[PDB]
């Protein structure tokens, strides 16, 4: 998603030259810019697996508090199972907070 | 006499072609991959054999040496069926396929083998100490006579039930007034397999 | 396009264009009007679904009243949202593939654009955001490579667009790459009015293409899958005579 | 998208998607004929059939809508004419009697079969295992014919009149690269 | 009762009226971890709610503290809450400080408690409309007198009525904690009333009902005929799924271990013939010889063991077991077969599940233990489906190992004679020994205690005394103590089965903790299991000796 995700790939990014790091920052700038224009409705950094099913089982991987969604709220209790819509949790799954697709 | 052999071969072929777990026919895929890489062999797990049917396992348990060749020729029949086109009627360089078993029965130590285990399937473990060099064994012999001078072919299976188990040479000729056994072995145009001996301690 | 018979025709054209671009070894033109219609369609459909969902929600939360009947309520909007997700996936894949392609051939298309005799202009093949992407990315990469290495290079060979000496550094697309095709025939329902197709024994209308290197002639019939090099087939593809697979 | 050269061919998921994007016949369980209610009003499918359906009458809907209704109890998928023993028998006979031409079979071969076997296990008239075995036999026979035909690979072109989707997809890279190398050699020689 | 069995479906409908939504998880379920019936009921409910596409979430908990914390974590968006396997015998309102006026709107968020323990709170039933349960059919008949006093008690001569009401309430209380019905049985009754019965539901019902054979044989014998009739009401192609009533025996993994090891480890035969010393083994060998099975043959796997004697095993047992009096080992059970995969039985499957729950994979260590328990529970849950069998073979082998370890420790206990016979209740403490780290699990400790009480019952002693068992974990320096009730011999008539033996240990523990400031921690959903300190154990025990039981 063009955010470099230093909080959670490599941890230090020290194995890259300074010129490479500023190039990476510029590319992240372009990535953020591209989806801000005519294509605002479609996230270019979304998934690439074709949507095949609507309801899937989701099992928690890391603990957090509660997270709101549209018309509801999900509480990320540690090590529980959800029966939720596919098109809601792909962002979390890419973040690594959910498992067992 | 032939009807029992045909029934047994048909049953084994049905087991090979009909066994499936989930959505996979395991043994057919094994045969395909084996034929592709020129490993003419098949591996049977005994638990699958028991689960599919128990009577075939009983027959394999009773008389192993009499039964195994039927299975090892049913395998080659199925392989010819599912690897070569009939083209509405060639090389056919497919020998008899080797059958290899695996099981998980109770181990029996060497010193516990006695007269009650004769002609039975047993499982054991030891240590290997000495290995002999390779040797040749005939499976398809071209046989020629001297007086009548006709050609014949003898097919040899490598399994022995009795100590002899060998038809040395047919008595008399095939139809004049030849000798007892006027036959010779034509060394060219014959098929040979490899054999080795091992010692266990 | 000039007008739509139906949005489903638009969807079919979009899917065919995506398939053609995925396997093509050369950057194809940009179908502006199709996505011009499609983005408006998506926005209007999203507005409608949001409006109806908000209506259900606020009639439910203003008072307990009666919950919506489970039949004819959940499944229709479920279908709408899943179809919208599917279409968004398709468009995203198409756009990302085009972005990668323009990533690969950046210098070649830039050097082509400045050519005055070249009748093809960069404006048609690319969208405006793609143009800004290309130019900004090229400048960024040139700055990086100039700072890292070219600063130490002698005056003779500092340029990264040299086309002299031993090896040229412009990656032209491989026009000869073998591709899988399916002879769809003429888009007309008559499928017999083209001045190009001929006939053989038992009818079998066919097109005759020629390869200059092999000095041969190859026959292509309707309903047959072939494996043919891309160079001899550009015109049939751009005229929608044959569809790649 | 690149993601390790995924920009040159199709993944099996994309093939499954592009196959489920196809129309099929259905046998509905419920009725939603208009009061003479919510409009379906989709954007990539004629909603007229969806709006105008009545129970126990055949109608055509796209595949994934039928699958979704089959996940609920509002559906009854009607199998095509392929998925029966007496048609597969004549098909396998045709392959056996013609050792050079692939039998006539559509692009969606074996994919609709997999999907219907996975989901619509109960609506068939034939036992599932028989059909699965016959389909496996067809797969093996066509695989053998493909290996036989692949022996000769001209540098000019080739004709594969009756290959299905997955069979082309799996073989695309090897064939393409081999002919590319051969063409490069020939062109370099001149 | 609040919800009779004749109205369960109505409550189901209520859920659909309140929780069935599009983009809002409006139903959360709490499950009593470390219990089999709760797991079976949860699986049935998960399948049912996956059918109608009702979004949901499953939450495992271990102790009342976690219940309180997670309830505090809840949000008002949750219209309906489920609790299964606990929370019956305590007042949740006094527990979770529910304000009835806060939730009235109706009372908004409904909570469904579903448990089986019979000494369950009277106020929690008759005083609250926010809390609402599924009676098994107990209030309509048994509580026909207790509710009158509560209704009355919710001019100087009227004190007699107050005294009578107080006496009635006291008489109702001060009783042991028992279980008289299975959760899965009620769930399957609801399923049958609806019309969604199938083979998976029947299998889960059978598992739930047969998990109680060890401790509640009376309940098992009451519930068996319904299962038999239901399974009667409902060429070997590779898709066959057969459920059968085949004879089966009280044998530890008969169809996966050798017959010799099966007899050797079977708890009933152990109790009947004292196999922990030499005479037991001698009698076992005599039994095998008189049967006629060779000692080399009987030590082979059940698959490869001889077919003829496999067929004749029933007749062999019938003709031989009478002399040793073990004929109570033969019973009728259920067998499930899936094509060519093999055969399995309910007892073997539940033992595998129990072992998988036991083994898998100060305050901080306690939290780590309580979280690995939940992880093991979820692993056992995933093991249920038919697409996985590598999570069942492992369970079977671990069950073998755990039974071996339990037998090895029990023989040492009975050899050292650590069982001290006091005036009221027997006592034994595992001060030192091997493999003590395993017994930190309450279910493992209960298994050990079940074997011990079986052994004690199968003797010439004519005294039925409660048993107290303790362990030690040097890391925490605490004693884990569990109270066990006596059990009648299994081969006993039903006339001397008027009432099951109750359990007063929870009441005794709570009274002692209320009257003295011991350093205990009573947080297990099973109220008969507590944790105590090493220095605090002995005086505490003295108190328990001197207190009225
Ligand atoms: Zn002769």
């Amino acid at each position: 998603n063009g955010l470099d995700l230093m909080s959670s790939s490599q941890q230090d990014t020290n194995n890259l030259s300074h010129q490479e790091q500023e190039y990476l920052k510029e590319y992240c700038d372009l990535i953020t810019d591209l989806k801000s224009g005519d294509l605002v409705d479609i996230d270019l950094s979304g998934s690439l697996v074709p949507p095949s099913d609507v309801f899937i089982d989701v099992r928690v991987l890391k603990d957090a508090g509660e997270i709101q969604t549209e018309y509801g709220v999900f509480n990320l209790i540690k090590d529980s199972q959800f029966f939720v819509r596919q098109s809601d949790v792909e962002r979390l799954i890419q973040q690594g907070y959910l498992q067992k697709i | 006499n032939d009807d029992d052999n045909t029934e047994i071969i048909k049953s084994f072929k049905n087991f090979i072609l009909e066994f499936r777990l989930d959505s996979q026919f395991i043994y057919r895929d094994q045969l395909r991959n084996n034929i592709l890489v020129k490993n003419y062999s098949l591996t049977v797990n005994m638990e699958h054999l028991i689960g599919y049917n128990e009577d075939i396992y009983k027959k394999l348990s009773d008389e192993p040496s009499d039964i195994i060749p039927l299975f090892e020729t049913a395998i080659t029949q199925v392989a010819k069926r599912i690897s070569i086109l009939s083209r509405a009627q060639l090389l056919n360089s497919l020998p008899t396929f080797q059958l290899i078993l695996n099981s998980n029965a109770n181990q029996i130590p060497l010193r516990d083998l006695d007269s009650e285990h004769v002609s039975k399937i047993v499982r054991l473990s030891g240590i290997i100490i000495s290995t002999s060099v390779l040797s040749s064994r005939a499976t398809y012999l071209s046989i020629m006579c001297r007086n009548c001078r006709h050609t014949t072919s003898i097919t040899i299976n490598n399994f022995n039930s009795i100590t002899g188990n060998t038809v040395s040479l047919p008595r008399s000729c095939l139809s004049k007034n030849c000798g007892p056994d006027p036959y010779i072995i034509i060394h060219e145009s014959s098929k040979f397999i490899d054999q080795q001996f091992l010692k266990l301690q | 396009t000039q007008i739509y018979v139906s949005p489903q025709q638009d969807f079919s054209d979009l899917m065919k264009s995506w398939k053609n671009e995925r396997c093509s070894p050369e950057l194809l033109p940009y179908p502006h009007q199709l996505m011009k219609r499609l983005l408006n369609r998506i926005s209007m459909q999203s507005q409608l679904i949001e409006n109806i969902s908000m209506g259900f929600l606020d009639m439910q939360n203003a008072s307990n009243a009666n919950p919506p009947m489970p039949n004819e309520s959940k499944l229709p909007l479920l279908c709408m949202e899943t179809e919208l997700e599917r279409l968004k996936f398709v468009i995203r894949s198409y756009i990302r593939c085009r972005l990668s392609k323009i990533d690969k051939f950046s210098l070649y298309l830039r050097q082509l654009n400045e050519d005055e005799n070249s009748l093809i202009s960069l404006t048609d093949l690319l969208s405006k955001d793609e143009i800004k992407y290309h130019d900004t990315h090229s400048l960024i990469w040139l700055k990086l490579v100039n700072d890292s290495i070219l600063k130490y290079m002698p005056e003779e060979l500092q340029a990264i667009n040299d086309t002299e000496g031993s090896v040229n550094m412009i990656d032209e697309p491989d026009w000869n790459k073998f591709v899988f095709i399916h002879v769809n025939g003429p888009p007309d329902g008559k499928w017999n009015e083209d001045p190009l197709l001929q006939e053989n024994e038992f009818g079998k209308p066919c097109y005759t293409v020629t390869i200059p290197d092999l000095k041969e002639e190859v026959e292509l019939t309707i309903g047959s899958i072939y494996v043919m090099r891309y160079e001899v087939i550009r015109d049939l593809l751009r005229d929608d005579k044959v569809a790649l697979i | 998208s690149l993601p390790a050269h995924l920009q040159q061919t199709f993944s099996p998921e994309e093939i499954q998607f592009i196959v489920e994007n196809e129309p099929i016949k259905i046998f509905p369980r419920i009725t939603t004929r208009q009061k003479i209610h919510t409009r379906w009003q989709l954007i990539t499918t004629d909603d007229k059939a969806l709006n105008n359906m009545v129970a126990m009458r055949s109608t055509e809907v796209v595949l994934w809508i039928a699958l979704l209704l089959k996940q609920q109890s509002k559906c009854s998928i009607v199998a095509p004419q392929w998925l029966t023993t007496k048609e597969l028998d004549r098909k396998i006979q045709y392959e056996k009697t013609h050792p050079d031409r692939f039998s006539e079979l559509p692009w969606n071969w074996l994919v609709l079969a997999r999907i219907l076997f996975n989901k619509a296990k109960d609506d068939f008239h034939d036992p599932i295992h028989e059909l699965r075995g016959k389909i496996q036999d067809l797969r093996e026979i066509r695989q053998i014919k493909v290996l036989k035909g692949l022996k000769y690979l001209n540098e000019s072109h080739l004709q594969l009149d009756n290959l299905s989707l997955l069979e082309i997809n799996e073989l695309r890279p090897f064939i393409t690269e081999i002919m590319d190398k051969l063409r490069e050699i020939h062109t370099a020689s001149l | 009762m609040y919800y009779g069995i004749s109205q369960f479906s109505e409550a189901y409908n209520k859920i659909l009226r309140n929780s069935s939504s599009h983009s809002s998880c409006q139903l959360v379920i709490f499950v009593s971890c470390l219990n089999i019936d709760a797991l079976c009921a949860t699986k049935m409910l998960s399948l049912l709610f996956k059918k109608q596409l009702v979004q949901s979430q499953i939450v495992p908990i271990f102790g009342y503290s976690e219940l309180r914390r997670h309830y505090s974590q809840l949000d008002d968006n949750i219209n309906s809450l489920l609790l299964v396997g606990f929370g019956g015998v305590i007042d949740l309102e006094a527990f979770l400080e529910i304000d009835p006026q806060e939730y009235v709107i109706s009372f908004r968020r409904d909570i469904y408690v579903l448990d089986a323990h019979r000494p369950w709170n009277l106020d929690n039933i008759f005083g609250s409309q926010i809390i609402q349960c599924f009676d098994d059919g107990t209030v309509d008949d048994t509580l026909g007198e207790q509710k009158e006093a509560y209704y009355k008690l919710l001019r100087k001569q009227r004190k007699k009525q107050i005294h009578e009401y107080e006496g009635v309430l006291e008489e109702y209380y001060s009783q042991g904690t028992t279980v008289v019905n299975s959760i899965s049985a009620q769930i399957y009754s609801l399923l049958s009333a609806i019309g969604e019965t199938n083979l998976s539901n029947l299998w889960l019902n059978i598992l739930g009902t047969t998990s109680l054979d060890i401790a509640y044989a009376q309940v098992y014998n009451r519930l068996y005929p319904l299962l038999q009739d239901e399974v009667k009401r409902l060429v070997k192609t590779p898709d066959t799924l057969t459920l059968n009533i085949q004879p089966d025996y009280y044998l530890f993994l008969l169809r996966h271990s050798s017959l010799y090891d099966s007899f050797y480890y079977s708890n009933y035969v152990n109790a009947k013939l004292s196999l922990w010393n030499e005479n037991g083994k001698k009698r076992l060998h005599k039994m095998f010889a008189r049967m006629g099975i060779p000692l080399s043959t009987a030590q082979e796997t059940w698959l490869y063991m001889d077919h003829s004697i496999k067929r004749e095993l029933g007749i062999i047992f019938d003709k031989n077991l009478d002399r040793y009096g073990l004929q109570d080992i033969i019973r009728d059970g259920f067998v499930r077969t899936l094509g060519y995969r093999g055969s399995i039985s309910a007892s073997e499957f539940v033992e595998a599940l129990t072992a998988l729950l036991e083994v898998g994979n100060s305050a901080q260590k306690l939290t780590n233990l309580r979280k690995r328990w939940v992880s093991n529970f979820w692993l056992s849950w995933d093991a249920l489906d038919d697409r996985k069998v590598e999570l069942l073979n492992r369970g079977i082998q671990l069950a073998q190992d755990l039974q071996r370890a339990i037998f090895n420790t029990g023989v040492a206990i009975l050899e050292k004679k650590l069982i001290k016979h006091l005036r009221i209740y027997r006592l034994c403490v595992l001060q030192d020994g091997p493999d003590l780290d395993l017994y930190r699990n309450p279910l493992t400790l209960l298994r050990l205690g079940n074997w011990l009480i079986e052994c004690c019952a199968e003797s010439e002693d004519k005294q039925l005394l409660p048993m107290v068992l303790a362990s030690i974990d040097e890391n925490t320096d605490t004693y884990l103590v569990a109270g066990l009730t006596p059990r009648y011999p299994r081969g006993l008539d039903t006339i001397h089965t008027k009432k099951p033996i109750l359990n007063n240990f929870s009441m005794a523990f709570q009274q002692i903790t209320a009257e003295t400031d011991a350093k205990v921690r009573i947080d297990n959903f099973e109220s008969s299991i507590i944790e105590i300190r090493r220095e605090d154990l002995s005086p505490f025990l003295e108190k328990l000796t001197l207190s009225g039981l």
